[PDB]
């Protein structure tokens, strides 16, 4: 799923 | 009384990344962070596993510590054998300090754009949209850090582009994003290769790619002292 992060901007976090 | 190392930390990250005084602020947050050690966020070094790493598990973790407007701070856990890819920080600055093992840090930037040669090749060769698409870089430096070496600082036009390699076993190290990511405002993490054709600096050729299959990072609870408003 992708998620906005501050730390990895737009990351897949899968 | 004494605030928490931490808790200075983040005070002097505000007050840099909120221009005259800028230097001296950076300089200061600098030499907190020299003085930062692992014991001071409650984290223990963490050693090799030895066992391979199993297809539900990250290969690297964050621990978020604070953010505001101007600055991100928290902690990228990396296992054995793992790299963070080549990406960039675009309009940013950044400041990171290792707190345990050992890392390899590659900087690059991207230059001015140049096309590049047609008789030109690669290995492992280019498709079409590959070839269209890559553009010129600078490898600046390519050296190992520990919790003994200064942090690194990386600028919107300096060392803008790195990767983060685990030398030797696990790493972590503190890392300090003004203004954070962005994705809603044009500042989006974007991963690069670094392509081999067929000294530093040198010349390279760069070609954005998504992020990669094989690598993501979880959240994990910070167990240090807390940064309070
Ligand atoms: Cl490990
Ligand atoms: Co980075």
């Amino acid at each position: 799923y992708i998620v906005k992060t501050f730390w990895k901007g737009s990351h897949r976090q899968c | 009384n004494m605030a928490s190392l931490i808790q200075r930390i983040a005070r002097q990250a505000s007050l840099t990344f909120r221009q005259p005084g800028f230097p001296e602020n950076l300089s200061k947050l600098k030499s907190l962070l020299t003085q930062l050690r692992a014991e001071d966020l409650n984290i223990a070094p963490r050693k090799a596993t030895l066992q391979p790493l199993p297809p539900n598990l990250p290969p690297v973790t964050y621990m978020h510590i604070y953010e505001t407007d101007g600055f991100s701070l928290g902690v990228f856990l990396l296992k054995s054998g793992t790299s963070i890819p080549l990406h960039d920080h675009p309009g940013m600055h950044g400041m990171l300090k290792v707190l345990y093992g050992t890392v390899r840090i590659s900087c690059m930037d991207k230059l001015d754009p140049r096309a590049l040669p047609p008789e030109q090749q690669f290995e492992p060769p280019l498709q079409p949209r590959e070839r269209e698409a890559v553009r010129p870089g600078v490898l600046r430096s390519r050296a190992e850090y520990t919790e003994a070496s200064g942090p690194c600082i990386l600028t919107p036009h300096r060392d803008n582009l790195h990767q983060i390699d685990a030398v030797e076993g696990p790493a972590a190290f503190l890392d300090i994003l003004a203004p954070p990511y962005d994705p809603d405002d044009g500042r989006d993490c974007h991963y690069y290769r670094v392509l081999e054709p067929v000294d530093l600096p040198r010349e390279v050729w760069l070609l954005e790619t998504p992020q990669a299959d094989d690598f993501w990072c979880e959240g994990e609870p910070y167990p240090g002292p807390k940064v309070f408003p």
